[PDB]
């Protein structure tokens, strides 16, 4: 940015860092309005051959709800929806705030 | 022995096995009311003899906390409290009888 | 058949609910007029609850009676907290709307509709 | 591999399957039905007046500790009987799950609400109320949530016009809001899309 | 007496002489086709409706083949997919880029046919070709590059209304559909050349460019021209 | 349970106005087939539609205007009696039309190479 | 993995004791807060001298609509109604006929700018690039009724922005 | 190409004119008719008639990606030319 020298010292010194090398003002660091053309890829269906829609039809491998148990129609163990959730790890980084 | 369960409004409890003893019998008591053959009975009563043998066998606490993978010992207790009181309202509500009534004809189907 | 009876087992008893709720409002008739400054009259106002009261004078069903006075406690229920404002209880008036014309050669002169 | 199929998951639907069996048979009383959509979602059909017990059962069981209401809503459906589907989204938060409860109620049957056991019922029932016109029993403070003071019907019903009956202007001789019969500069123009072709045979219906 | 054969495993009886597009119909599964009019003679040369039975090597023609006893028809089998696809294939690689500018557009049968029986993507690297097109009188309008050569038009005119100026001309890719020379189809039945054909080679002069199909409401009245009350 | 024997009557309950409750009548139907495309995936279920009201053109931007709530309402049955019980419970009139499906019919090929019947065709 | 935002206890050693002393008698957060106002005080305003300067655009910027043509002059719109029927809100009207010379053209062609929600369907639904979503962004009007495009309102806007619109599809049509 | 109806009111490209009697011109008083002086079906006509030596020819409307999709027109007729009807460009073949 343009400042004066006492005025940079004067910031840095109120809020304690350097703001120069922290700066909210974009000044030629940013990317060129005009940029070269791209050329993006294709996928992985674009093939020639062995590429047949039947095999990599998604919608069509849908199915209707599978019934478990319906009215119309040894010692069981009890069960739960799923495996109980893990107790969770505190952070390495910085346990604390 | 620990400051806080990290849980607002959860509190600590200085004596965890007591009332996990204490619980767990007065769950299988209200269970000896149900019928035998109820399928309610069956499972609950399968889990509380489960959890209620460990509470038995090991005295420390972290351990216990493992063993039981519920949480912390106070959410284990919390939720021995709301099984006891699910197995009253059971009681009263006998879910174990023959189905209420069957649904129309075409209630459940899917597209229409 | 044997329905789930929602407030009333008979129509006796729903009449008694459609009595309270009319006496309720009623009642409520001067307040409102105080309240939100109503150019009306009471007897105005008292003139409009028998009116909407009596529209649904056909029903003969109970449970459609049930929902009907619940529905009427909602709406006083909004009027006396004043939930409402003037122009809803002036909606109630229709003071805007042209009169209708309701004979066959009126309606044959002014368009189509039936 | 298939790049742009969605993979499954056999050992959550497995587990699903069993929790499925599992409710079943602990509350034969009321449930009717149990699925597991094979994007494994568990869905379960029970009486409409199984809805407290089942709940109840769903958020205090040790083995089903679902103390979350994620939604609750309805679905209207005219051709049937009962047309109106209330829908419980419950989440397990112990054991890292989401179930779902379903129940049909008709335009005079009332549903006992649930706020006894789920807070978050209250206003779900109150929208319910509001829009498609379902009544709950024992609810504390049932009345209108969305829609505008005195409004008539019960707007997500399929049978209510899109653009509703009345509309809003301010009238100057009455030098206030005024509610008249609506009518459009452009009407709403309806287009027919379905194609004539079918499109899914696994959903194909018996000709009957 | 009535035969059983088996759609997908299913048990139908059937009259003898019952096609396997019929039988597919019984069950209610509707065999994609192009050349093919219940109101009309069996063609079979758009092959669209080949489909697998379940010890056959070999497709068979739905809409010409009549089931024999016992025959299990696997109408969503992979034989039967891949035919269909092919068929399509063939059919959109010779076709022309028109469907913005063609009146056939939201209710075309080889667009929904292609979205529900065909492949989403093009393998054919090559040129189209191009067809002159013919004019038969006032309303009906052709334009020729979009026939696929089902030979609905001619099988109607000659059969229905009782006309014989339509016909293919040549042989191979290079095969016309028209009268050879400027002769005017005008019949008391002529727009329902417009109904059948599948695709936007022949379409209403009157209707051109006007609306598309998602557009219009239909109302169900009937005809007063006459005294038949269509 | 209480027992009350009443045919069923919700329009006081719908909110809907007295002329659209007693000046309409409903068709209850299903859709003729579109004579465009050979597909009849659309001739499966039942459809209930309004009668159809007045459309006038806008003076400003000649748009279609209208006044009728019910013009673009349609609804979808599994069947008549389905439909039939819908309008009668919301107390609209209507009108019902018997579905039509195609007759069986006697397919040859071979019939197009008769040898004494006119059913022999004169191209391919 | 979690952290603590808040679980940490303070030093009770008699420096520590002092110190928080000193920071509620003396207001030293406090005066921190008002050097840190300050700092931002001495910094350099990030404000733009509107209308003189503009911010920053992109070529998939979607401002004002405008219908385009071909470089012999001849309307792209062929009157295909796929921006009518991808439009979420509506607000295209379409009509069309042939023209004198058979074209497959539009006699009516409305956009409702009061309707429209600006979402660009119209232009990723058109196969020949005819409607467009132009970059100009600032034809706030004083009546309704003018904000109620029709053909030759659209057709003016295309002709008069034609090069800015040529020049982004230009830009941007290697990813689309 | 602009035309003006007979009551000073320029007619649009698709024809468009308020009659004499008709009261919806008192929108256009103290204020202008928005009409685009270019005619799109002028323009094309002022277009010339390219002439390919072969029976079958392709336009994409120029510019490639940025143009209408590619379609073929067969110049097999010599009483007319062929026109691409996406953009309305008319193409024949050497004749004489
Ligand atoms: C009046 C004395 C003479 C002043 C100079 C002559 C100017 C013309 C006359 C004044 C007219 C107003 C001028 C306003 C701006 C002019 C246009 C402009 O922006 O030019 C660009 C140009 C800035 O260049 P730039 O390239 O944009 O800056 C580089 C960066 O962008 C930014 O880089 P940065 O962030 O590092 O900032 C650079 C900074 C770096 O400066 C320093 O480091 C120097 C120290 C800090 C500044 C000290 C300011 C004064 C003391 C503190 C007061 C609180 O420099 C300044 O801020 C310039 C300060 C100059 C002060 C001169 C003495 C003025 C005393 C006013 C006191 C008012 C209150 C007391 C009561 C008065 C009663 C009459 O302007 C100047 O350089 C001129 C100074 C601008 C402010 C002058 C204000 C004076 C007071 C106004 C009224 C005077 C008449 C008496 C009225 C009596 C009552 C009716
Ligand atoms: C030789 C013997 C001499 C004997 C004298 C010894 C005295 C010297 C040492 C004692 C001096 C103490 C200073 C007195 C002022 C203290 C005020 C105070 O009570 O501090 C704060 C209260 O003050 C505030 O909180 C200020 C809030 C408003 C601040 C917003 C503006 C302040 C920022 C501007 C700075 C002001 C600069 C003053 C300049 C004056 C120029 C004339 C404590 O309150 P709490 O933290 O909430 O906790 C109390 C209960 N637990
Ligand atoms: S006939 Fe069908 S596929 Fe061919 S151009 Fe017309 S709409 Fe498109
Ligand atoms: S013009 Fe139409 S009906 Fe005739 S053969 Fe071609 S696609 Fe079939
Ligand atoms: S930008 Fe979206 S809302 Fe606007 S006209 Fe285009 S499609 Fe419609
Ligand atoms: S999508 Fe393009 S060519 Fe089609 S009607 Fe709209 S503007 Fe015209
Ligand atoms: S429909 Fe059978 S081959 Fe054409
Ligand atoms: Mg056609
Ligand atoms: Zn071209």
């Amino acid at each position: 940015a343009s400042a004066t020298r006492v005025i940079q010292l004067l910031r840095n010194w109120a809020s304690g860092r350097d703001l120069q090398a922290k700066l909210q003002l974009r000044y030629q660091e940013i990317s060129k309005r005009t940029q070269p053309p791209p050329k993006l890829p294709v996928g992985p269906s674009h093939k020639l051959s062995n590429n047949y829609y039947c095999t990599r039809d998604g919608r069509r491998e849908a199915m209707p709800p599978s019934i478990v148990m319906s009215s119309q129609k040894t010692e069981k163990k009890a069960v739960t929806p799923a495996p109980p959730i893990k107790r969770w790890e505190l952070s390495k980084d910085q346990p604390y705030l | 022995l620990k400051k806080t369960t990290g849980l607002v409004g959860l509190a600590v409890c200085e004596t965890p096995h007591e009332r996990l003893k204490i619980l767990y019998t007065k769950i299988l008591d209200v269970l000896g009311q149900i019928p035998k053959n109820a399928a309610y009975r069956k499972y609950t009563e399968q889990i509380t003899n489960e959890k209620l043998g460990m509470v038995k066998a090991e005295p420390d606490v972290k351990k216990l906390e493992e063993q039981l993978q519920g949480g912390q010992i106070e959410e284990v207790i919390l939720q021995a409290e709301n099984e006891l009181s699910l197995a009253r309202k059971m009681l009263r509500w006998k879910p174990w009888e023959p189905l209420v009534e069957e649904p129309p004809a075409n209630q459940w189907k899917w597209p229409i | 058949t044997s329905v789930k009876p929602i407030f009333s087992r008979d129509m006796n008893e729903a009449k008694r609910r459609v009595r309270e709720l009319y006496r309720a409002w009623y009642r409520e008739v001067p307040n409102t007029v105080h309240l939100f400054q109503l150019d009306i009259s009471v007897k105005q106002g008292r003139d409009k609850v028998r009116e909407m009261f009596m529209k649904n004078a056909h029903v003969t069903d109970p449970r459609v009676v049930d929902l009907l006075v619940i529905k009427g406690k909602m709406e006083l229920e909004e009027t006396i907290n004043v939930w409402k404002q003037r122009t809803h209880i002036m909606r109630f008036f229709h003071e805007t709307e042209a009169p209708r014309p309701t004979d066959f050669l009126s309606k044959f002169y002014v368009g189509h509709d039936p | 591999t298939r790049p742009t199929i969605r993979p499954r998951n056999d050992v959550v639907h497995k587990q699903l399957s069993a929790f499925g069996q599992y409710v079943a048979e602990i509350l034969p009383k009321y449930v009717q039905q149990v699925q597991v959509s094979c994007f494994n979602e568990l869905e379960i059909f029970i009486h409409p007046d199984g809805v407290i017990p089942v709940l109840t059962f769903l958020r205090d069981h040790t083995n089903a500790q679902f103390k979350s209401l994620a939604d609750l809503t309805a679905v209207d459906v005219p051709t049937r009987q009962n047309r109106f589907e209330i829908v419980y989204n419950l989440l397990s938060l112990r054991f890292n799950s989401r179930i779902r409860v379903k129940t049909y109620t008709d335009e005079l049957t009332p549903i006992e609400s649930s706020v006894t056991v789920y807070k978050a019922a209250n206003w779900y029932e109150r929208e319910i109320w509001d829009m498609f016109g379902v009544f709950f029993a024992n609810h504390p403070d049932l009345r209108r949530i969305l829609t505008d003071y005195g409004f008539e019907g019960h707007p997500f019903r399929k049978d209510f016009p899109l653009s509703g009956y009345v509309e809003l202007r301010y009238d100057d001789e009455v030098k206030r809001v005024v509610a008249e019969p609506v009518e459009l500069a452009q009407e709403f123009r309806k287009f027919d899309l379905n194609s004539p072709w079918e499109a899914f045979p696994a959903y194909r219906q018996p000709p009957e | 007496n009535l035969i059983e054969v088996f759609v997908d495993g299913q048990s139908v009886m059937v009259e003898p002489g019952t096609t396997v597009l019929q039988a597919c119909e019984k069950v209610g599964m509707q065999i994609p086709r192009f050349c093919y009019h219940e109101r009309l003679s069996v063609a079979g040369n758009c092959r669209m409706c080949l489909v697998e039975i379940e010890k056959a090597p070999k497709v068979v023609a739905a809409c010409a083949m009549p089931v024999m006893k016992g025959w299990n028809i696997l109408t969503n089998s992979e034989k039967s997919k891949k035919a269909r696809e092919g068929v399509m294939e063939f059919l959109l690689a010779n076709h022309p880029l028109d469907c913005p500018i063609c009146d056939q557009g939201g209710e075309c049968d080889l667009q929904d046919q292609s979205m529900m029986f065909g492949s989403d993507r093009s393998r054919f690297l090559e040129g189209k070709r191009a067809v002159e097109d013919k004019n038969i009188g006032p309303l009906v309008k052709t334009i020729m590059t979009r026939c696929i050569q089902c030979t609905r038009c001619i099988r109607f005119a000659s059969e229905i209304a009782g006309v014989d100026d339509l016909g293919t001309t040549g042989r191979g890719n290079d095969m016309q559909v028209g009268t050879y020379i400027e002769k005017m189809f005008m019949s008391e039945l002529s727009g329902n050349i417009i109904d059948i054909c599948p695709v936007g080679a022949l379409t209403s002069k009157p209707y051109a460019f006007t609306a598309r199909p998602w557009e219009t409401r239909k109302t169900e009245s009937i005809d007063v021209m006459d005294a038949v009350g269509s | 349970l209480i027992a009350v024997d009443e045919k069923l009557d919700i329009t006081t309950l719908t909110g809907v106005p007295e002329e659209h409750i007693k000046t309409r009548k409903v068709r209850i139907f299903v859709p003729a087939r579109n004579n465009m495309q050979s597909g009849v995936n659309n001739t499966k279920k039942w459809k209930m539609e309004f009668d159809t009201r007045e459309r006038w053109e806008n003076p400003l931007m000649g748009w279609s205007s209208t006044a009728d709530p019910l013009s673009n309402l349609v609804l979808t049955f599994s069947t008549k009696e389905d439909a039939v019980a819908f309008a009668e419970k919301n107390g609209w009139s209507f009108d019902v039309e018997e579905r039509k499906v195609p007759k069986p019919k006697s397919k040859s090929y071979g019939a197009n190479f008769s040898w004494n019947k006119r059913t022999r065709v004169s191209t391919k | 993995t979690y952290k603590f935002v808040n679980m940490r206890e303070p030093s009770m050693d008699m420096k520590s004791v002092t110190d928080r002393a000193a920071q509620t008698l003396l207001w030293t957060e406090l005066v921190r807060g008002l050097g840190m106002t300050l700092s931002y005080l001495f910094r350099e305003p990030a404000t733009i001298n509107y209308p003189f300067e503009k911010g920053p655009l992109s070529p998939r910027f979607r401002g004002e609509h405008a219908l385009r043509r071909y470089p012999s002059g001849e309307e792209r719109c062929i009157a295909c109604k796929l921006c009518e029927a991808v439009c979420p809100a509506q607000a295209i009207t379409i009509e069309a006929e042939p023209r004198a010379d058979g074209s497959r053209r539009t006699t009516r062609y409305d956009i409702d700018m009061t309707k429209c929600i600006y979402c660009g369907f119209c232009q990723e639904a058109c196969p020949v690039d005819a409607i467009v979503e132009g970059p100009n962004f600032e034809f706030s009007t004083e009546t309704h009724e003018e904000l109620l495009y029709n053909k030759e309102k659209l057709l003016n806007n295309g002709d008069k922005w034609e090069a800015e619109i040529a020049a982004n599809i230009q830009a941007d049509y290697l990813y689309r | 190409g602009v035309r003006t109806s007979p009551t000073g009111e320029k007619v649009t490209h698709t024809g468009q004119a308020y009659d004499d009697g008709d009261y919806r011109r008192v929108r256009f008083s103290d204020r202008q008719k928005e009409v685009n002086e270019n005619f799109a079906i002028d323009l094309i006509a002022e277009q010339p008639v390219s002439e390919v030596g072969s029976r079958v020819i392709s336009c994409d409307g120029g510019g490639g990606a940025l143009g209408h999709p590619r379609v073929y027109i067969n110049l097999d007729k010599e009483t007319k030319t062929g026109t691409c009807g996406y953009c309305g460009l008319q193409f024949r073949q050497p004749h004489h």
